RNA sequence: UUUUUUUUUU
RNA sequence: GCUGCGGUUAAAAAGCUCGUAGUUGGAUCUAGGUUUACCUUGAAUAAAUCAGAGUGCUCAAUACAAGCGCUUGCUUGAAUAGCAUCAUGGAAUAAUGAAAUUAAUGGUUAAGAGGGACAAACCGGGGGCAUUCGUAUCAUUACGCGAGAGGUGAAAUUCGUGGACCGUAGUGAGACGCCCAACAGCGAAAGCAUUUGCCAAGAAUGUCUUCAUUAAUCAAGAACGAAAGUCAGAGGUUCGAAGGCGAUUAGAUACCGCCCUAGUUCUGACCGUAAACGAUGCCAUCUCGCGAUUCGGAGGGUGCCCUGCCGAGGAGCAUCCGGAAACGAAAGUCUUUCGGUUCCGGGGGUAGUAUGGUUGCAAAG
């Protein structure tokens, strides 16, 4: 039984794709197969932004941001619930879920 | 281009016009064009370049239509045929260049593969020309002497 | 696909012969060692001498002790195990008896829940086992 | 559609069809007489010329070879020869 | 006819000294008894006189080379480096 | 590499007939193709067709009448003797009431009925029904 | 964090 | 299984390409108004047997007999059918040959076959050799700090006042080229990603350039071929089989942690195997709609936009038919079977084992 038409990857017109080391496990996973997540967050949690602002030494300071590109192997992504299993029909949906 | 050793399904080629007659505006004479072809052969050009020049500058669409004979046939009749046919000559030159490159770079495995293919083409073309009696029956492609032969 | 040209008879014939050997029936019938491997040497029956009486545990899910006998064939001296059919018929067979042995029915394969037995007894002391079982004849 | 006149294709489609896949092949190239400001000598030139065609007398470059149609030098016009 | 299948020049050693040792000696023996193209006259006339000395039979030039090869890989790379520095 | 223009032409005809199209274009036309189509037309399994000239092999445009079940080529062109003609027709044709086996004989390309009328064998080209 | 087994036939 | 099987998942497409034998090879010469191959018909072709004609052995299997008058007799059946050779006719199909004093003096066309040439502010992580740069890891130097640091589920082994870890600034080594980076590109496949220079090669596109069947697939044969592994010489940062410890456990020769050896890296040779996978051989051809994407071209507007534009890729969702189904624009155009060609399978095991052969240093192929 073949579960997916793409065989779980994004490899077309290609023989070999270099791997990446997962963020948690460190396992080697092909870059096209790994679950990638671009995360942009405030450098300080939402509950302390007011405290940092009121302690600011400057009249107006723009709080910077953290940019992280995370790569997960399938196992460490499913466990962390970054991605979830879907029904047979819902598996073919390719649009990103609402955020 | 087509595919002989590569996986290329190309569909780009010249489409000769249905018209087999010389255009009215075309005033070059059937003899004058033969003289031009012989002049270019004297200068040293081969039929492929002679045709291109005649098409680009002199407005001769098809030398076959104008002169009534193919360029190589005209050169043969005028006793200007080369020792090697043009395509075989170019293939031999390519093989010589690839070899000379490999003498310096011995880790160019891709160049080794290309040399194998080029020499296979050389052998097949040489077989065909020997069959048609356009090459001496004992003609053989030798790696050592090919450089001088094609130079 | 197979060749289809008008002048491919040799290829077709040779390929057919090459692939016939991958057929169990053809290979079994033409290997060449059939006579030296088959205990009967290509015969249907064979006479032998009883060496001992043994019991074979029936395969699962059945449970029973099938009364077989070890025989040495006269024609080649090979040892085989033969089944003594019918009920209480092992009594008729004494040690050092001349028995006619036949195949069990499946051309050299075990039959039923009896494991590893490919032969059965037809006659003992030149008397039919069926006749002895039915009472038609008595032990010589 | 099931009923399509394969014998008489629409002229616009024939134009916007590949040169080889037309009902009868016809090249998309043409011969053009080029007029250059100055010497005013008409010179025949192939549309898809791959050689640098040079004025016979005035030795001015008339076309520049390209990947497709040749590029005419600025100031030079052309007219399609029948 | 090919007299020896694989031993070649080291066939002089018979069955002595071990197969691997004879195999190691074969490469360098062939190299040191080969003739090399001279870089001065362009003819294949460079022959080893003694370890490290290579004489050309035609132009009579003597060159300091490798023990068993006319030129060594390290010397080639050093020459390339010097030439590159000179150019740039 | 193309090696059977008749096979290509008949496949194209079959595909167009299945799709229900009214005309079909056949590439490399040839004498054998023209004779095959002429036999089919004479028996009423196709309409008229045109031979488009292009100073090369040329093309054909055939009008389909929505009446042909299958037109197939037989390769290689096996030799058919007048004695085994019956076996070949029984094997290949759906019934004895319709369908034709096309042969090429010394007389020319014809159908099996005409070949049997003239007592001719030959090499089989194809069949349609 | 740890979490091994479950006689034969029915 | 020639007619007539099957190879995505049930057994089965060789890792990939080149290539000899073999097999198979585009169109084209009198339509109209010399050789062969092949087909038709004859000739030569023991019975018995099989098919088959006749004939109440009482029927039949058989057998080859017999049936009529009247006596001195007549007439009978015991048929017919059942590679190679020779001849006859036929001239489609498929091969094969002709020419490089007068006459039209003698060369089919130029494949939506193939090869070669020419173009390009061309296209590309394609290949090779040199070269430049980057933080990071580790080690180490200088300065400050002061008692923990590391690591885990929790710990311990371990490092640390000989002042670690942490900071800032350098220095050295080797490895690796993040982000950009994609249902993007290139390559026969394996594979391919820092800048620059050089070297040879190539795709697609454009082409009223050239040759003219030179082609497809290919036993034997040959090149390339991840990782591990082997040999030799350099390097040895990181990680790390084996090994040794600390944990966990009933045990723990494991998962977890710590220290590490071969190896991982470079150069020159070996090995020739991978779930070398799209588990789908290659070439040609036909069958559907849509809008996107990479490259080149054509035509317009202002690098971008438009052209239901043209080719070539790599895909996706509207999908005829097919399929045991999952599913497949091919795995369709197949009982309506038949375009060419190579390899492979024949219930499960024994078993890719034994033995023989061959390759290899070995491991093993």
């Amino acid at each position: 039984t073949f579960k997916r038409r793409n065989h779980g990857r994004n490899k077309k017109n290609r023989g070999h794709v270099a791997f990446i080391r997962c963020t948690n496990c460190g396992r080697c996973c092909p870059k096209d197969k790994a679950i990638k997540k671009f995360v942009v967050r405030n450098i300080v949690e939402a509950a302390a932004v007011r405290d940092i602002g009121d302690a600011s030494a400057y009249t107006q300071y723009a709080l910077p941001k953290l940019y992280h590109k995370l790569h997960y192997c399938i196992a460490c992504a499913i466990h962390s619930k970054v991605v979830r299993n879907r029904s047979r029909e819902a598996r073919r949906d390719r649009n990103p879920p609402p955020r | 281009m087509g595919r002989m050793h590569n996986p290329g399904k190309g569909m780009a080629k010249s489409a000769i016009p249905y018209r087999r007659s010389v255009p009215s505006w075309q005033k070059m004479t059937a003899e004058e064009v033969q003289d031009q072809i012989v002049k270019m052969a004297k200068k040293g050009l081969r039929p492929s370049q002679i045709g291109v020049i005649l098409r680009d500058s002199h407005g001769v669409g098809q030398v076959r239509r104008l002169a009534g004979n193919k360029i190589f046939r005209i050169l043969k009749s005028k006793g200007m045929a080369p020792e090697l046919p043009e395509d075989l000559y170019h293939l031999v030159k390519k093989a010589v260049a690839i070899r000379k490159h490999l003498e310096r770079s011995r880790k160019d495995i891709d160049s080794k593969y290309r040399l194998i293919l080029v020499e296979s083409r050389i052998h097949r073309l040489a077989r065909y020309y020997k069959t048609k009696r356009q090459l001496p029956p004992t003609w053989k492609y030798e790696s050592g002497t090919a450089a001088s032969l094609v130079s | 696909g197979k060749p289809k040209g008008l002048c491919t008879a040799r290829k077709l014939k040779t390929h057919r012969q090459e692939q016939r050997w991958n057929d169990k029936r053809y290979k079994k019938a033409h290997i060449g060692t059939r006579w030296k491997s088959n205990p009967f040497g290509g015969a249907s029956h064979a006479k032998g001498i009883v060496l001992e009486k043994i019991g074979v545990e029936a395969k699962q899910p059945n449970s029973a002790i099938r009364k077989c006998v070890r025989v040495q064939l006269i024609k080649n001296g090979k040892k085989i195990t033969a089944f003594v059919p019918n009920d209480g018929c092992l009594n008729f067979v004494e040690e050092n008896d001349e028995v006619l042995v036949s195949g069990f029915g499946r051309s050299g394969h075990a039959v039923g829940d009896i494991p590893g037995v490919r032969f059965k007894i037809v006659k003992v002391a030149n008397t039919s086992l069926i006749a002895l079982f039915k009472g038609k004849k008595e032990r010589p | 559609p099931l009923a399509v006149d394969l014998l008489h294709p629409e002229p616009q489609r024939e134009i916007r069809c590949h040169k080889l896949k037309r009902l009868v092949q016809h090249p998309n190239s043409y011969f053009m007489d080029v007029k250059c400001s100055g010497c005013f000598k008409i010179s025949t030139v192939f549309s898809h010329a791959t050689t640098v065609v040079v004025c016979v007398g005035c030795n001015t470059v008339l076309c520049q070879p390209t990947r497709g149609k040749a590029k005419l030098t600025e100031g030079c016009s052309f007219r399609k020869k029948q | 006819a090919k007299r020896t299948k694989k031993v070649g020049i080291v066939g002089k050693y018979g069955t002595r000294y071990g197969a691997s040792l004879r195999k190691m000696a074969k490469k360098l023996e062939v190299a040191q008894h080969s003739r090399y193209t001279c870089s001065f006259c362009g003819k294949e006339a460079m022959k080893r006189k003694a370890t490290g000395i290579w004489n050309c039979a035609k132009c009579h030039k003597v060159v300091a080379g490798g023990a068993y090869v006319y030129g060594t890989v390290t010397a080639a790379t050093v020459r390339s480096t010097i030439r590159r520095l000179r150019d740039l | 590499v193309r090696m059977n223009v008749l096979a290509d032409a008949l496949n194209a005809i079959n595909n167009a007939e299945k799709r229900g199209k009214r005309q079909v274009l056949i590439r490399p036309a040839s004498k054998v193709i023209v004779r095959f189509l002429t036999v089919m037309m004479k028996h009423g399994y196709i309409g008229e067709f045109e031979i488009v000239d292009d100073h090369r092999a040329g093309k054909i445009v055939v009008n389909l009448t929505g009446r042909l079940n299958k037109a197939s080529v037989i390769s290689p062109r096996l030799n058919i003797r007048l004695n085994d003609l019956e076996k070949y027709t029984n094997t290949l044709l759906p019934s004895r009431q319709f369908g034709y086996l096309i042969l090429t004989t010394s007389a020319g390309i014809m159908d099996h009925e005409e070949a049997r009328r003239k007592h001719l064998g030959g090499k089989i080209l194809g069949f349609f029904f």
